[PDB]
Protein backbone atom coordinates (compact mmCIF):
# COMPACT_ATOMS: atom_id res chain seq x y z
CA UNK A 1 0.00 0.00 0.00
CA UNK A 2 1.68 3.41 -0.95
CA UNK A 3 1.45 6.11 -3.37
CA UNK A 4 -1.08 5.13 -6.45
CA UNK A 5 -1.54 1.71 -4.99
CA UNK A 6 -4.68 3.25 -2.81
CA UNK A 7 -6.13 5.03 -5.59
CA UNK A 8 -5.87 1.34 -7.19
CA UNK A 9 -7.54 0.24 -4.39
CA UNK A 10 -10.11 2.59 -4.75
CA UNK A 11 -10.54 1.20 -8.19
CA UNK A 12 -12.01 -2.00 -6.51
CA UNK A 13 -14.14 0.40 -4.55
CA UNK A 14 -15.47 1.59 -7.47
CA UNK A 15 -17.62 -1.26 -9.37
CA UNK A 16 -19.64 -1.73 -6.22
CA UNK A 17 -21.56 1.70 -5.52
CA UNK A 18 -24.16 1.74 -8.63
CA UNK A 19 -25.21 -1.72 -8.28
CA UNK A 20 -26.65 -0.32 -5.30
CA UNK A 21 -29.38 1.36 -7.10
CA UNK A 22 -30.95 -2.05 -8.90
CA UNK A 23 -30.23 -4.09 -6.20
CA UNK A 24 -32.50 -1.79 -4.21
CA UNK A 25 -34.43 -1.80 -6.98
CA UNK A 26 -34.22 -5.89 -6.98
CA UNK A 27 -35.40 -5.87 -3.47
CA UNK A 28 -38.79 -4.11 -4.37
CA UNK A 29 -39.34 -6.26 -7.17
CA UNK A 30 -39.55 -9.48 -4.52
CA UNK A 31 -42.54 -7.47 -2.96
CA UNK A 32 -43.06 -6.24 -6.93
CA UNK A 33 -43.13 -8.85 -9.55
CA UNK A 34 -41.96 -11.72 -7.06
CA UNK A 35 -44.77 -10.79 -5.14
CA UNK A 36 -42.47 -13.04 -2.21
CA UNK A 37 -41.48 -11.09 1.52
CA UNK A 38 -39.10 -14.44 1.82
CA UNK A 39 -36.85 -13.41 -1.31
CA UNK A 40 -36.95 -9.76 -0.04
CA UNK A 41 -35.86 -10.56 3.22
CA UNK A 42 -33.04 -12.00 1.55
CA UNK A 43 -32.06 -9.97 -1.60
CA UNK A 44 -32.63 -6.84 1.77
CA UNK A 45 -30.41 -8.92 3.80
CA UNK A 46 -27.73 -8.44 0.84
CA UNK A 47 -28.69 -5.14 -0.31
CA UNK A 48 -27.18 -3.33 3.17
CA UNK A 49 -23.61 -4.89 3.19
CA UNK A 50 -23.70 -3.22 -0.24
CA UNK A 51 -24.03 0.04 1.60
CA UNK A 52 -21.93 -1.05 5.14
CA UNK A 53 -18.43 -2.39 3.14
CA UNK A 54 -18.76 1.03 1.03
CA UNK A 55 -19.31 3.16 3.51
CA UNK A 56 -16.67 1.74 6.61
CA UNK A 57 -14.43 1.56 3.05
CA UNK A 58 -14.23 5.28 2.62
CA UNK A 59 -13.94 6.28 5.78
CA UNK A 60 -10.85 3.65 6.16
CA UNK A 61 -9.21 4.91 2.79
CA UNK A 62 -10.03 8.65 4.38
CA UNK A 63 -8.02 7.59 7.32
CA UNK A 64 -5.75 5.87 5.36
CA UNK A 65 -5.25 9.79 3.74
CA UNK A 66 -4.57 11.10 6.89
CA UNK A 67 -2.28 8.26 8.29
CA UNK A 68 -0.40 9.11 5.43
CA UNK A 69 0.06 12.65 6.69
CA UNK A 70 -0.26 14.27 2.93
CA UNK A 71 -0.70 18.13 3.36
CA UNK A 72 -4.23 19.78 2.75
CA UNK A 73 -2.85 22.10 0.25
CA UNK A 74 -0.93 21.41 -2.68
CA UNK A 75 2.44 23.01 -2.55
CA UNK A 76 3.57 25.90 -4.94
CA UNK A 77 6.30 24.42 -6.99
CA UNK A 78 9.62 26.19 -7.24
CA UNK A 79 10.80 27.25 -10.77
CA UNK A 80 12.76 24.25 -10.91
CA UNK A 81 16.62 24.99 -12.59
CA UNK A 82 18.93 22.18 -12.59
CA UNK A 83 17.88 18.82 -12.22
CA UNK A 84 20.71 16.72 -13.64
CA UNK A 85 18.58 14.38 -16.01
CA UNK A 86 17.83 17.87 -18.14
CA UNK A 87 21.26 18.10 -17.70
CA UNK A 88 23.18 15.16 -19.00
CA UNK A 89 19.92 15.25 -21.54
CA UNK A 90 20.66 18.64 -22.74
CA UNK A 91 24.48 17.35 -22.70
CA UNK A 92 23.58 14.26 -24.58
CA UNK A 93 21.94 16.74 -27.46
CA UNK A 94 24.97 18.80 -27.68
CA UNK A 95 27.31 15.77 -28.25
CA UNK A 96 24.51 14.25 -30.69
CA UNK A 97 25.34 17.67 -32.50
CA UNK A 98 29.08 17.42 -32.14
CA UNK B 1 -65.86 41.65 3.56
CA UNK B 2 -65.61 38.12 4.24
CA UNK B 3 -67.09 34.89 6.50
CA UNK B 4 -68.82 34.05 3.77
CA UNK B 5 -68.42 30.56 4.31
CA UNK B 6 -70.40 28.68 6.83
CA UNK B 7 -70.67 25.00 9.01
CA UNK B 8 -72.62 22.51 7.16
CA UNK B 9 -73.05 19.09 9.12
CA UNK B 10 -73.67 16.88 6.17
CA UNK B 11 -72.40 13.51 5.23
CA UNK B 12 -69.15 11.85 4.31
CA UNK B 13 -70.92 11.88 2.23
CA UNK B 14 -69.87 8.95 -0.05
CA UNK B 15 -66.59 7.39 -2.38
CA UNK B 16 -67.39 5.26 -5.35
CA UNK B 17 -65.55 1.91 -5.63
CA UNK B 18 -63.79 2.87 -8.19
CA UNK B 19 -61.76 5.09 -6.79
CA UNK B 20 -60.32 2.24 -4.35
CA UNK B 21 -59.09 0.77 -7.86
CA UNK B 22 -57.56 4.38 -8.57
CA UNK B 23 -55.49 4.24 -5.12
CA UNK B 24 -54.15 0.57 -6.57
CA UNK B 25 -53.45 1.37 -10.29
CA UNK B 26 -51.60 5.47 -9.35
CA UNK B 27 -49.24 3.11 -6.26
CA UNK B 28 -48.33 -0.14 -8.76
CA UNK B 29 -47.70 2.65 -11.60
CA UNK B 30 -45.42 4.21 -9.35
CA UNK B 31 -43.97 1.42 -7.81
CA UNK B 32 -42.82 0.14 -11.55
CA UNK B 33 -41.31 3.69 -12.52
CA UNK B 34 -39.63 3.35 -8.93
CA UNK B 35 -37.80 -0.07 -10.34
CA UNK B 36 -37.13 1.37 -13.95
CA UNK B 37 -36.04 4.21 -12.23
CA UNK B 38 -33.56 2.68 -10.11
CA UNK B 39 -32.27 0.34 -12.93
CA UNK B 40 -31.77 3.25 -15.69
CA UNK B 41 -29.64 5.35 -12.93
CA UNK B 42 -27.62 1.81 -12.56
CA UNK B 43 -27.22 1.81 -16.05
CA UNK B 44 -26.11 5.35 -16.76
CA UNK B 45 -23.73 5.19 -13.71
CA UNK B 46 -22.56 1.86 -15.03
CA UNK B 47 -21.15 4.08 -18.35
CA UNK B 48 -20.16 6.97 -15.63
CA UNK B 49 -18.22 4.51 -14.09
CA UNK B 50 -16.88 3.26 -17.57
CA UNK C 1 -59.41 18.70 -16.58
CA UNK C 2 -56.05 17.00 -17.90
CA UNK C 3 -55.90 14.95 -14.46
CA UNK C 4 -59.54 13.50 -15.06
CA UNK C 5 -58.15 12.58 -18.00
CA UNK C 6 -55.09 10.68 -16.70
CA UNK C 7 -57.77 9.13 -14.42
CA UNK C 8 -59.65 8.24 -17.03
CA UNK C 9 -56.46 6.67 -19.07
CA UNK C 10 -55.79 5.01 -15.80
CA UNK C 11 -59.34 3.32 -15.48
CA UNK C 12 -59.28 2.45 -19.31
CA UNK C 13 -56.50 0.34 -18.77
CA UNK C 14 -57.50 -1.29 -15.18
CA UNK C 15 -60.53 -2.44 -17.13
CA UNK C 16 -58.35 -3.97 -19.75
CA UNK C 17 -56.96 -5.41 -17.09
CA UNK C 18 -60.13 -6.56 -16.09
CA UNK C 19 -60.60 -7.71 -20.20
CA UNK C 20 -57.18 -9.89 -19.51
CA UNK C 21 -58.28 -11.09 -16.07
CA UNK C 22 -62.19 -10.90 -15.88
CA UNK C 23 -62.78 -13.09 -12.50
CA UNK C 24 -59.35 -12.33 -10.81
CA UNK C 25 -59.54 -10.01 -8.18
CA UNK C 26 -56.53 -9.50 -6.31
CA UNK C 27 -57.03 -6.74 -4.12
CA UNK C 28 -57.80 -8.81 -1.14
CA UNK C 29 -55.02 -10.34 -1.58
CA UNK C 30 -53.35 -7.00 -2.05
CA UNK C 31 -54.46 -6.77 1.47
CA UNK C 32 -52.48 -9.28 3.16
CA UNK C 33 -49.43 -8.15 0.94
CA UNK C 34 -49.70 -4.55 2.47
CA UNK C 35 -49.56 -5.98 5.85
CA UNK C 36 -46.47 -8.03 4.08
CA UNK C 37 -45.03 -4.66 3.50
CA UNK C 38 -45.39 -4.05 6.71
CA UNK C 39 -43.50 -6.51 7.91
CA UNK C 40 -40.81 -6.31 5.70
CA UNK C 41 -40.31 -2.98 6.66
CA UNK C 42 -40.08 -3.62 10.46
CA UNK C 43 -37.78 -6.24 10.07
CA UNK C 44 -36.18 -3.99 7.27
CA UNK C 45 -35.65 -1.34 10.26
CA UNK C 46 -34.42 -4.04 12.68
CA UNK C 47 -32.09 -5.42 10.75
CA UNK C 48 -30.16 -2.34 9.97
CA UNK C 49 -28.84 -1.67 13.67
CA UNK C 50 -27.14 -5.13 13.89
CA UNK C 51 -24.38 -3.64 11.20
CA UNK C 52 -21.80 -1.75 12.67
CA UNK C 53 -21.48 2.15 12.45
CA UNK C 54 -18.99 4.89 13.17
CA UNK C 55 -8.73 6.90 17.28
CA UNK C 56 -7.40 8.20 20.17
CA UNK C 57 -3.61 7.44 19.77
CA UNK C 58 -4.14 9.69 16.80
CA UNK C 59 -4.96 12.94 19.68
CA UNK C 60 -1.93 11.37 21.77
CA UNK C 61 0.26 12.16 18.54
CA UNK C 62 -0.74 15.93 19.86
CA UNK C 63 0.87 14.78 23.16
CA UNK C 64 3.73 13.15 21.17
CA UNK C 65 4.46 16.86 19.45
CA UNK C 66 3.90 17.91 22.71
CA UNK C 67 6.76 16.36 24.44
CA UNK C 68 9.03 17.32 21.24
CA UNK C 69 8.12 20.99 21.96
CA UNK C 70 9.65 20.71 25.25
CA UNK C 71 12.21 18.77 24.22
CA UNK C 72 12.54 21.86 21.49
CA UNK C 73 13.34 24.09 24.42
CA UNK C 74 15.30 22.02 26.30
CA UNK C 75 18.07 21.95 23.31
CA UNK C 76 17.00 25.80 22.49
CA UNK C 77 18.34 25.81 26.22
CA UNK C 78 21.48 23.53 25.49
CA UNK C 79 22.22 25.96 22.19
CA UNK C 80 21.95 28.97 24.78
CA UNK C 81 24.32 27.37 27.70
CA UNK C 82 25.24 24.19 27.15
CA UNK C 83 23.05 22.81 29.55
CA UNK C 84 21.64 18.84 29.59
CA UNK D 1 -72.99 13.82 -11.81
CA UNK D 2 -75.97 15.64 -9.58
CA UNK D 3 -73.07 18.40 -8.07
CA UNK D 4 -71.13 21.29 -9.65
CA UNK D 5 -73.50 21.26 -12.85
CA UNK D 6 -75.42 24.21 -13.68
CA UNK D 7 -79.13 24.72 -14.59
CA UNK D 8 -81.19 27.40 -15.28
CA UNK D 9 -85.11 28.41 -16.01
CA UNK D 10 -84.89 32.26 -16.52
CA UNK D 11 -87.75 32.21 -18.69
CA UNK D 12 -89.98 30.38 -15.42
CA UNK D 13 -88.43 33.28 -12.53
CA UNK D 14 -88.98 35.76 -15.22
CA UNK D 15 -92.45 34.53 -15.26
CA UNK D 16 -93.65 34.49 -11.57
CA UNK D 17 -92.71 38.16 -11.15
CA UNK D 18 -89.89 37.28 -8.96
CA UNK D 19 -88.81 35.16 -5.94
CA UNK D 20 -90.61 35.32 -3.00
CA UNK D 21 -91.15 32.57 -0.40
CA UNK D 22 -92.97 29.52 -1.74
CA UNK D 23 -92.78 30.53 -5.51
CA UNK D 24 -88.94 30.14 -4.87
CA UNK D 25 -89.60 26.80 -3.55
CA UNK D 26 -91.13 25.80 -6.43
CA UNK D 27 -88.43 26.99 -8.23
CA UNK D 28 -86.45 24.01 -6.48
CA UNK D 29 -89.11 21.99 -7.58
CA UNK D 30 -88.44 23.24 -10.86
CA UNK D 31 -84.65 22.01 -10.16
CA UNK D 32 -83.89 18.26 -11.49
CA UNK D 33 -82.04 18.40 -7.41
CA UNK D 34 -85.98 18.23 -6.35
CA UNK D 35 -86.75 14.78 -4.63
CA UNK D 36 -90.07 13.13 -5.27
CA UNK D 37 -89.78 11.91 -1.44
CA UNK D 38 -89.53 15.43 -0.25
CA UNK D 39 -92.05 16.28 2.22
CA UNK D 40 -92.65 18.74 0.07
CA UNK D 41 -93.74 16.78 -2.38
CA UNK D 42 -96.79 14.92 -0.36
CA UNK D 43 -97.42 18.44 1.17
CA UNK D 44 -97.90 19.47 -2.26
CA UNK D 45 -100.02 16.67 -2.92
CA UNK D 46 -102.03 17.60 0.10
CA UNK D 47 -102.59 20.87 -1.50
CA UNK D 48 -103.98 19.12 -4.73
CA UNK D 49 -106.53 17.36 -2.16
CA UNK D 50 -106.72 18.99 1.00
CA UNK D 51 -105.85 22.37 -0.21
CA UNK D 52 -107.04 24.57 2.98
CA UNK D 53 -105.08 21.72 5.13
CA UNK D 54 -101.66 23.62 4.97
CA UNK D 55 -99.67 25.95 7.40
CA UNK D 56 -96.96 28.23 5.87
CA UNK D 57 -93.97 26.36 5.65
CA UNK D 58 -91.71 24.78 8.96
CA UNK D 59 -95.15 24.36 10.66
CA UNK D 60 -96.23 21.93 8.47
CA UNK D 61 -92.87 20.60 7.88
CA UNK D 62 -91.43 20.24 11.65
CA UNK D 63 -94.49 18.06 11.96
CA UNK D 64 -94.12 15.74 9.01
CA UNK D 65 -90.98 14.26 9.25
CA UNK D 66 -88.64 13.14 6.11
CA UNK D 67 -86.87 14.98 3.50
CA UNK D 68 -86.60 18.83 3.44
CA UNK D 69 -85.80 21.60 1.72
CA UNK D 70 -86.04 24.59 4.30
CA UNK D 71 -85.07 28.23 3.47
CA UNK D 72 -82.74 28.73 6.45
CA UNK D 73 -81.33 31.43 4.63
CA UNK D 74 -81.60 33.96 1.71
CA UNK D 75 -80.23 36.85 -0.04
CA UNK D 76 -83.10 38.63 -1.70
CA UNK D 77 -83.19 39.57 -5.23
CA UNK D 78 -79.89 37.16 -6.04
CA UNK D 79 -78.75 34.13 -3.60
CA UNK D 80 -81.41 32.35 -1.73
CA UNK D 81 -80.38 29.37 0.91
CA UNK D 82 -82.40 26.03 0.90
CA UNK D 83 -80.69 23.79 3.25
CA UNK D 84 -82.10 20.54 3.17
CA UNK D 85 -83.02 17.78 6.19
CA UNK D 86 -84.19 15.27 7.20
CA UNK D 87 -86.78 15.52 10.34
CA UNK D 88 -87.14 12.96 13.16
CA UNK D 89 -88.62 14.51 16.27
CA UNK D 90 -90.45 17.80 17.17
CA UNK D 91 -87.15 18.94 18.12
CA UNK D 92 -84.47 16.48 16.45
CA UNK D 93 -83.48 16.83 12.86
CA UNK D 94 -80.54 15.64 10.34
CA UNK D 95 -79.12 18.51 8.75
CA UNK D 96 -78.24 17.67 4.64
CA UNK D 97 -76.82 19.15 1.49
CA UNK D 98 -77.57 22.61 0.79
CA UNK D 99 -78.75 23.89 -2.18
CA UNK D 100 -79.38 27.77 -3.27
CA UNK D 101 -80.41 29.58 -6.05
CA UNK D 102 -77.06 31.06 -7.55
CA UNK D 103 -78.75 33.72 -9.97
CA UNK D 104 -81.44 32.15 -11.38
CA UNK D 105 -78.78 28.98 -10.99
CA UNK D 106 -78.36 25.96 -8.52
CA UNK D 107 -75.45 24.73 -7.69
CA UNK D 108 -75.15 22.10 -4.87
CA UNK D 109 -72.57 22.87 -1.93
CA UNK D 110 -68.75 21.80 -2.56
CA UNK D 111 -67.66 19.73 0.62
CA UNK D 112 -64.49 21.21 1.90
CA UNK D 113 -62.23 18.15 2.16
CA UNK D 114 -62.97 17.48 -1.48
CA UNK D 115 -61.61 20.56 -3.14
CA UNK D 116 -59.41 21.37 -0.74
CA UNK D 117 -57.97 17.57 -1.95
CA UNK D 118 -58.87 18.47 -5.31
CA UNK D 119 -56.60 21.45 -4.82
CA UNK D 120 -53.88 19.15 -3.59
CA UNK D 121 -54.32 16.77 -6.59
CA UNK D 122 -53.77 19.35 -8.93
CA UNK D 123 -50.53 20.77 -7.09
CA UNK D 124 -48.93 17.08 -6.76
CA UNK D 125 -50.29 16.17 -10.34
CA UNK D 126 -48.03 19.83 -11.43
CA UNK D 127 -45.75 18.15 -8.97
CA UNK D 128 -45.28 14.74 -10.42
CA UNK D 129 -45.30 16.44 -14.17
CA UNK D 130 -42.68 18.52 -12.58
CA UNK D 131 -40.45 15.89 -11.64
CA UNK D 132 -41.22 14.04 -15.22
CA UNK D 133 -40.17 16.52 -17.41
CA UNK D 134 -36.75 17.10 -15.82
CA UNK D 135 -35.68 13.47 -15.07
CA UNK D 136 -33.26 12.16 -17.11
CA UNK D 137 -31.32 15.37 -18.04
CA UNK D 138 -29.26 16.60 -15.57
CA UNK D 139 -26.63 14.76 -17.56
CA UNK D 140 -24.38 14.30 -14.36
CA UNK D 141 -20.12 13.22 -14.41
CA UNK D 142 -17.96 13.57 -11.06
CA UNK D 143 -15.36 15.03 -12.96
CA UNK D 144 -17.50 17.85 -14.74
CA UNK D 145 -20.56 18.43 -12.27
CA UNK D 146 -24.50 18.35 -13.65
CA UNK D 147 -23.69 18.98 -17.54
CA UNK D 148 -26.92 19.66 -19.58
CA UNK D 149 -25.40 18.84 -23.24
CA UNK D 150 -26.83 21.89 -25.52
CA UNK D 151 -26.69 22.50 -29.38
CA UNK D 152 -23.88 24.91 -28.50
CA UNK D 153 -22.54 27.58 -25.47
CA UNK D 154 -23.54 30.66 -24.70
CA UNK D 155 -25.50 32.72 -24.79
CA UNK D 156 -24.49 34.41 -21.44
CA UNK D 157 -20.80 34.90 -20.85
CA UNK D 158 -18.39 22.73 -4.04
CA UNK D 159 -14.95 23.66 -2.23
CA UNK D 160 -12.81 22.97 -5.15
CA UNK D 161 -10.94 26.42 -4.77
CA UNK D 162 -7.43 24.99 -4.81
CA UNK D 163 -4.69 25.86 -7.26
CA UNK D 164 -1.21 27.00 -7.62
CA UNK D 165 -0.53 30.48 -6.94
CA UNK D 166 1.11 32.34 -9.65
CA UNK D 167 0.45 29.82 -12.13
CA UNK D 168 1.73 31.54 -14.56
CA UNK D 169 3.05 30.48 -16.90
CA UNK D 170 0.33 28.16 -17.46
CA UNK D 171 -2.67 27.00 -18.84
CA UNK D 172 -6.54 27.08 -17.85
CA UNK D 173 -9.40 27.52 -19.90
CA UNK D 174 -10.62 30.54 -20.63
CA UNK D 175 -13.20 27.91 -22.40
CA UNK D 176 -14.18 31.08 -23.93
CA UNK D 177 -14.24 35.10 -23.55
CA UNK D 178 -15.43 38.43 -25.22
CA UNK D 179 -16.79 36.77 -28.39
CA UNK D 180 -20.14 37.62 -26.82
CA UNK D 181 -18.47 41.33 -26.16
CA UNK D 182 -17.69 40.85 -30.11
CA UNK D 183 -21.97 41.35 -31.13
CA UNK D 184 -23.10 43.04 -28.36
CA UNK D 185 -21.22 45.43 -28.72
CA UNK D 186 -21.79 45.88 -31.81
CA UNK D 187 -25.77 46.00 -31.05
CA UNK D 188 -24.85 48.37 -28.67
CA UNK D 189 -23.20 50.75 -30.79
CA UNK D 190 -25.86 49.76 -33.28
CA UNK D 191 -28.48 51.78 -31.57
CA UNK D 192 -25.73 54.01 -30.29
CA UNK D 193 -25.97 56.69 -33.65
CA UNK D 194 -29.97 56.45 -32.22
CA UNK D 195 -28.66 57.66 -29.24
Amino acid sequence: SSDTQQVQNILELEAKIPDILSSAGKCIEAIQLNNSLEDFRKYSKEFLETVEFISTGLRRQALELEKAEVPVVSLQPKKRYASTPLSNLIFDQSSKLI
Amino acid sequence: PPSSLQFSRSQPPESKESDATLAKCWKEKSLTSSCKFLFEAKERLTSVVE
Amino acid sequence: PEVEEWEANTLQEYEASISSQPKKKEANDAYQKDQLWDQARIIFMEERENYSWFRQLEIDRATEEQNANQMLTDILSFMKSGKR
Amino acid sequence: DLTSIQWRMPEWVQSMGGLRTENVLEYFSQSPFYSHKSNNEMLKMQSQFNALDLGDLNSQLKRLTGIQFVIIHERPPFLWVIQKQNRLNENEVKPLTVYFVCNENIYMAPNAYTLLATRMLNATYCFQKALTKIEKFPQYNPQEGYTYPKLSNDNLEENKNQSIENADYSFSPEDFSVVRAFMQSLHSSKEAPDV
